[PDB]
């Protein structure tokens, strides 16, 4: 009969989608291939080029900034920014800080089509006359990218970082036995969605899903030989 | 100068690899075995890909 | 132009620049031991017209395999206090390059056991022995070297 | 720990005191004893092999001290134990003759 | 396992079927629940495992856990070197080292 | 790899002899511009490449293939030296 | 998968009909590859249980987990009646496929290890 | 970008498949749920039952006949039938043979819409004086169904036998990295099928996509549940 697709989500971040009953072996059958197509090809976000005023290259020591340039690099690979606009393909956020304060996420300068989702993120600690100008640009893509392979060029001090695109964070799911059946051995499929929040579990599964079957409707009409 | 390679002087490279072989040698070189022709296969990366068998 | 672009005064590279190998980290001019062009060669040389010039290209240049970012910049002058120079030399000039390095293909690993490896090749995070909570391993070594 | 101590490649505090800054440069302390005394911190320091030789502090601003803690990590170090590799998930089997 | 039931989660099948094959070459206690016999095989440091690529368990259980691992001098950046024609030495016309 | 490599084996009585033949044949082909070549165009070597599939530059593997026909003839003091190259550059240009 | 399984839990038991076997293997009194004695013949319960036409068949029991490759069963091949574990058909199959030829290959492999 | 899609075939029984170039990981991702379709999924032949004269025990040997009765059932899970029909959903072939004869499938007495694919098969040997009838039950089943699962007697002494579902006879995939100018990593899916001849691996491969898009289109209608 006709399974029945029960979707259970948590915020933007968490989601749990269950499918039964379904075929003996047929829940490993979908719930692989789209943990696969999840974890890898899902359209990301997580900026490209960051600089700061006073900083020739990565290593510089910035005064008035306990972190070196590159643990706030590091700090900046963690942010996790999300587009209102599926019509921008990139961006620029602005960040400025002066003072005795702790530098987060939430302190960047806020734009239109703009969002961070975790402004509790640690940027940097800024001690005494510390003065902190910085500007990172949001490109946005599929998958995992080192810096070492986009060139920028952008300005004299820009300087590439490392970018984890996909939105998803961690994907799993869990095959057990239905009491919905007409017989035993039955799959219940449940899938767990772990996300940033750029993008809702439901979407990425959404467009998964549309991914997978794209590549699955490429089995068409071929070339035929008989040997 | 400027290490401009291009997808043309790449498959120019796999033009002339095709076919021919190269040796192999691994140190210190005991038996005529320490020494074997196998392909050239173009790889990413840059360490040098041997065959699990002729490791022995 | 273009090789000469983070060169700014001296002949010397700017902080912050990524040279690749056979780029200049610092310029030097060197007088050619004076010798004749070969006809063939002032053949060419009359062609384009170009003055056969003086001095020769010594310029240090990082070398196939090595290549980073410039932090450092050390010159040190003779007739310049603090430093004194061997006989003959005018000055040297030091360049630190600062390389990043992530794991690659080939890199050696080991831990506190005695267990040696190289790294063979890294796997896509897609396709991984993970956990039923969907946490991946981070290297799937071999037993039989137990 | 007592590597990272005798090793000299990390800053400790060498009386008691309250640390008045922190920054990549200099770590300042004012001590008990009366004195302001500033560490200046090693920022990627050219090594023999080349390894580079860091000094990252940890410590807030403003919280006081006590005699021979750890001020700053080295290259090595973390929070004043010797971090030599990293820790990572480690399966045991057999992988497609990788 | 604990927080695995506190999520509302039973074992896996998959799970079921690696322990089923553990028991058979007695890995586990036969007659004591999946519960227990994943629990005896916890402590044995092996887990179930599944195969990214297929989805499919390991038919055997494999131990995990955290090692401290070590990047050390040797690299391919450093040690990867080839040559078509270079300089030579002056005395005889061997090429250098 | 080279197929055939056991008849191959087996058509000389010392395997040396065989390198030499596939040596020379290949000197050959490598002369003329394959175009002494004893192949038949569904015979000859070809090449896979995304620009075309053409005539496997090789000419080791050519030689291979070419005494794998048996059209080739082999041998010592067969033909005197001097007339063979001669003439096997009045053939082809 | 060359290595096949023996259980002890079974333990050489005897029965008069192949249905004892089989409902004492439900119940959980005799064990898969354990050696019994049915009838007069000695067997095991996986032997009686698995009998195959052909490979592909024995494969595809297999491969959806009615079977292991490890366990002892009666399987038709190469016009052979024989008691032996699917994984060694499969060994078989492999080697032959691989030459090309499976006749001279069963001819040269050693099925007894 | 676009996949090329390519098909070399032999007979009704055997087929290739590539599918390349292909982004990486999807190649697998495609070949592990066709591959365990194609085993546990379409729809089929495959004799449940048989009744045999004069022989009411599985193990007990026939009179007449060279092979004993196992010999028989395992030729008779070897035969390879066809429905013309959609509507039939299980029918009854009969034989019966007499004196000094080799018996084939094709001297299987025919039915209705029943047509034999495999009329040159051996079925039986009779000797001199040998007496065989015998009405074997052919109905139409997926996957694999062993004789332990359903027992079958719409007969006195009827005989269940190992009902071998899907006309598939093994799948057997292959993964490959692919090079297109820079990049020498792409999934070169070659994809083997190996079937009875009732339908050609090319029929079964297509009717196991759609199944998997079917399986993929129920995610449709979500029911939220927040926890």
């Amino acid at each position: 009969k006709a399974p029945v697709f029960t979707a259970t989500t948590q915020g933007d971040h968490y989601g749990e989608f269950v499918l039964e009953p379904l075929e003996r072996g047929f829940g490993v059958t979908l719930g692989n291939p789209l943990r696969r197509i999840l974890l890898s090809s899902i359209p990301g976000t997580a900026v490209t080029s960051v600089y700061i005023e006073d900083v020739l290259h990565e290593f510089s020591t910035i005064p008035g900034v306990k972190e070196d340039v590159v643990e706030i690099i590091l700090n900046l690979k963690e942010l996790v920014v999300r587009f209102l606009d599926p019509k921008m393909a990139s961006t620029t956020l602005i960040l400025r800080a002066e003072g005795p304060k702790e530098v987060r996420a939430g302190d960047f300068t806020p734009s239109a089509d703009v969002e961070i989702m975790n402004p509790d993120l640690h940027i940097a600690t800024l001690e005494e006359g510390g003065k902190l100008y910085m500007e990172v640009r949001v490109d946005r893509g599929v998958g995992y990218v080192p810096a070492e392979r986009h060139g920028i060029k952008d300005r004299i001090n820009a300087i590439p970082v490392d970018a984890i695109f996909s939105p998803v964070r961690r994907v799993a799911f869990q095959v057990e036995d239905t009491r919905l059946g007409q017989r035993t051995d039955l799959d219940k499929l449940t899938l767990r969605i772990w996300t940033d929040g750029s993008v809702t579990p439901l979407e990425a599964l959404n467009q998964a899903v549309a991914i997978l079957k794209e590549h699955l409707n490429y089995f068409a009409n071929p070339e035929a030989s008989l040997l | 100068r400027q290490r401009d390679i291009k997808d043309e002087v790449w498959d120019a490279l796999e033009e002339v690899i095709h076919g021919k072989v190269v040796l192999l040698n691994r140190a210190p070189t005991l038996h005529r075995l320490g020494i074997q022709a196998f392909q050239p296969v173009l790889v990413e990366g840059q360490s040098i890909q041997l065959h699990p068998l002729v490791c022995e | 132009e273009a090789a000469l672009r983070d060169l700014d005064e001296e002949g010397i590279v700017r902080i912050g620049a990524e040279v690749k190998p056979g780029d200049i980290l610092v310029g030097r001019t060197s007088f050619k031991g004076e010798q004749e062009p070969s006809p063939e060669e002032r053949l060419l040389r009359s062609i384009f017209g170009e003055k056969a010039r003086d001095v020769k290209d010594t310029s240090l240049r990082v070398p196939p395999g090595e290549g980073g970012i410039v932090v450092g910049r050390l010159r040190l002058r003779r007739g310049d206090p603090g430093v004194e120079l061997k006989p003959g030399v005018r000055e040297v000039v030091r360049v630190f390059v600062a390389q990043k390095r992530k794991l690659q293909v080939g890199d050696k690993l080991a831990n506190r056991h005695g267990n040696k490896g190289v790294v063979a090749k890294i796997l896509p995070v897609e396709d991984m022995p993970h956990l039923p909570d969907g946490t991946p391993v981070d290297v799937i070594l071999n037993p039989l070297g137990v | 720990e007592r590597v990272v101590r005798d090793s000299l490649a990390a800053l400790y505090a060498e009386e008691d005191g309250e640390v008045v800054k922190v920054d990549g440069t200099r770590i300042a302390v004012r001590y008990e004893d009366g004195r302001l005394v500033e560490h200046p911190l090693r920022r990627y320091a050219r090594s023999n092999q080349g390894t580079a030789f860091d000094q990252r502090p940890r410590v807030r601003v403003g919280q006081r001290v006590k005699k021979g803690d750890l001020l700053a990590d080295g290259p090595a170090s973390e929070e004043g134990f010797l971090a030599l590799g990293q820790n990572v998930l480690v399966a045991i089997m057999p992988f497609d003759g990788y | 396992f604990g927080k695995r039931q506190g999520e509302g989660f039973g074992v896996d099948k998959r799970e079921k079927e690696v322990l089923a094959r553990a028991e058979k070459l007695g890995l586990v206690s036969p007659g004591k629940s999946p519960e227990e016999q994943l629990k005896e095989l916890f402590d044995l440091g092996k887990v179930v495992l599944y195969d990214g690529r297929t989805g499919e368990p390991f038919e055997g259980p494999i131990v995990v856990g955290q090692m401290f691992i070590m990047k050390l001098y040797h690299m391919v950046e450093d040690k990867m070197h080839a040559r078509s024609t270079g300089p030579y030495s002056l005395i005889t016309q061997q090429p250098l080292g | 790899a080279e197929p055939g490599i056991d008849k191959l084996f087996g058509m000389v009585d010392s395997k040396y002899r065989l390198t030499v033949v596939v040596a020379k044949r290949a000197q050959q082909l490598l002369r003329h511009r394959f175009k002494n070549t004893v192949l038949e165009p569904e015979e000859r070597p070809k090449m896979r490449t995304l620009e075309g599939l053409y005539d496997d530059p090789n000419a080791v593997t050519w030689a291979m293939k070419e005494l794998l026909t048996g059209r080739l003839f082999f041998g010592e003091n067969l033909v005197p030296e001097d007339r063979l190259q001669k003439e096997m550059e009045r053939l082809y240009p | 998968i060359t290595q096949v399984r023996k259980e002890k839990k079974g333990a050489g038991m005897a029965f008069a009909t192949p249905e004892e076997a089989l409902a004492a293997y439900e119940r959980g009194e005799v064990a898969l590859n354990a050696p019994i004695v049915v009838a007069g013949r000695e067997t095991s319960v996986g032997r009686l249980k698995f009998v195959f036409a052909n490979p592909d068949e024995a494969l595809l029991a297999v491969a959806h987990g009615l079977l292991d490759l490890q366990d002892v069963v009666t399987v038709r091949y190469l016009g052979r009646r024989l008691e032996t574990s699917p994984g060694r058909i499969l060994f078989a199959r492999i080697v032959g496929e691989a030459v090309g030829d499976e006749k001279v290959a069963q001819e040269l492999i050693q099925m007894d290890v």
